[PDB]
């Protein structure tokens, strides 16, 4: 189904966007982006989870 | 294909009084819900996002919640400003059922009674020198919104040739204002001398009539 | 710092395709959701569709699919009304989702589309006669009738927006003729009915008209 294919293609794009950091070293500032990137991926995870779940049950 | 069932259509309430708007989801929607206030001729303002958290600026009296398919906006201690229409938005754009809107719930704030200051306006020279005459009756600052305006052409009532327009409620004095327009040709305007406008309001002791005589000032 | 402005809202004949534009500006975030929401005369909000910015992910609603085309660009988002019909008359909005949690954080002011077989007509501005037939002793009201015009809107102000307190611009009203008509009014202390001059600053942009009629207490 057209919609589902489009939805998955989009979720993939959301993971492609906001990818791993740099990497760059700086005291406590290196671990600062870990917090940032974890938060962002934890979010994408649940969004994708929800988006897909609507195309099933 | 997702649907939002907003209840009620309209709601009246005094200051201090508490309001409850309900949205009935046609599908899943996790925290896939947001609440908006929309004042007339203005873009909606977000109050509550992800079903229960308030946007910045938005005051504490705004409360959001929901239980799976039932979502509730709860304006607690309502203030004069809160007078507006309210919408809920459910879903995500990324289908399978897309994102859909509540469909509105107009909030009327309830205040004390107020008497309409009634003013009457006669057709201008430039308007006459065209072929049409428009008579205007104004009812500045009054509560409630309920009223009737009668058009008397030499003590003979008029109906079809009338049209009314009302402002929205004041954000600080919760008042209103109406505009009645009696429209007929230059011909029918010459035929009569004394035009009257009859006003019937709750705050009005006796049905106040304001009028003019053609030419006589 | 973010902002949205829509343009392209104009009176069009039916079937004659129009294209709306949304000027996206100030968004730190790369890609996000940009939705189109319409609202017909005194009706509710209807979501038309959305687009994920960084991609070409177009999402429409049940009704909209086909007759609508969202197009993302560098600067910026558009909405094409492929085959408009009278039922499309509304004010269209663009709204951004800065969080990607299906919620419109930032809105555009709107743009009014008007779908009609009728041709545009400029307004006629007549004053509203105060003097002695409008005296409350310490307050008096004078207005500005804006009879016979098309399409919406018209933007009356008083003394080039210097006169605010007590100004009541009335909603427009369609006549049996087809033409719209409105009337803005204002309350002024009966004392300064001659001392201070009162001008209603009318503006019917969809006809280019920028009338500035002055209202004074009759003649006698």
């Amino acid at each position: 189904d057209e919609d589902l294919l489009k939805a998955v293609r989009l979720i993939k794009f959301l993971y492609q966007s906001n990818p791993p950091p740099n990497p760059e070293g700086t005291r406590q500032a290196r671990r600062n982006r870990r917090r940032r990137w974890r938060e962002r991926q934890r979010q994408i995870h649940s969004i994708s989870e929800r988006i897909l779940s609507t195309y099933l049950g | 294909e997702l649907v939002m069932t907003q209840t009620p259509s309209s709601v009246s309430e005094p200051v201090g009084g508490t309001v409850t708007i309900k949205c009935q989801a046609s599908q899943s929607i996790s925290s896939w819900l947001s609440w908006y206030q929309q004042k007339p001729g203005q873009p909606p303002k977000l109050l509550i996002y992800d079903a229960s958290n308030l946007a910045s600026g938005v005051p504490s009296r705004f409360m959001g919640s929901g239980s799976g398919t039932e979502y509730t906006l709860t304006i607690s201690g309502v203030q004069r400003e809160d007078a507006a229409t309210y919408y809920c938005l459910g879903g995500y754009p990324a289908a399978s059922y897309r994102t859909a809107f509540g469909g509105g719930t107009e909030l009327e704030i309830i205040r004390t009674v107020a008497a309409p200051s009634v003013f009457i306006f006669p057709p201008s020279d430039e308007q006459l020198k065209s072929g049409t005459a428009s008579v205007v009756c104004l009812l500045n600052n009054f509560y409630p919104r309920e009223a009737k305006v009668q058009w008397k052409v030499d003590n003979a009532l008029q109906s079809g040739n009338s049209q009314e327009s009302v402002t929205e409620q004041d954000s600080k004095d919760s008042t209103y204002s109406l505009s009645s327009t009696l429209t007929l040709s230059k011909a029918d305007y010459e035929k009569h001398k004394v035009y009257a406008c009859e006003v019937t309001h709750q705050g009005l002791s006796s049905p106040v009539t304001k009028s003019f005589n053609r030419g006589e000032c | 710092q973010e902002q949205l402005v829509e343009s392209g809202g104009r009176l069009v004949t039916p079937g004659t395709a129009l294209t709306l534009t949304c000027k996206v500006s100030g968004f730190s975030l790369s890609g996000f959701w940009l939705n189109w929401v319409r609202q017909a005369p005194g009706k509710g909000l209807e979501w038309v569709g959305a687009i994920y910015r960084g991609s070409g992910s177009e999402w429409y609603a049940s009704w909209a699919k086909g007759r609508f085309t969202i197009s993302d660009t560098s600067t910026t988002v558009t909405l094409k009304l492929t085959s408009p019909t009278t039922e499309d008359t509304a004010t269209y909005f663009c709204a951004a989702d800065t969080t990607d949690n299906g919620y419109f954080t930032i809105w555009g002011p709107g743009t009014l589309v008007t779908v009609s077989s009728a041709s545009t007509k400029g307004p006629s501005v007549f004053p509203l006669a105060p003097s002695a037939k409008s005296t409350s002793g310490g307050t008096a009201a004078l207005g500005c009738l804006v009879k016979d015009y098309f399409p919406e809107p018209v933007t009356v102000s008083w003394n080039s927006g210097a006169l605010t307190s007590g100004v009541h611009t009335f909603p427009a009203v369609l006549q049996s003729s087809g033409l719209y008509s409105l009337s803005s009014v204002v309350t002024v202390p009966s004392s300064s009915l001659g001392t201070q001059t009162y001008i209603c600053n009318v503006n019917h942009k969809p006809s280019n008209t920028k009338v500035d009629k002055k209202a004074e207490p009759k003649s006698c």
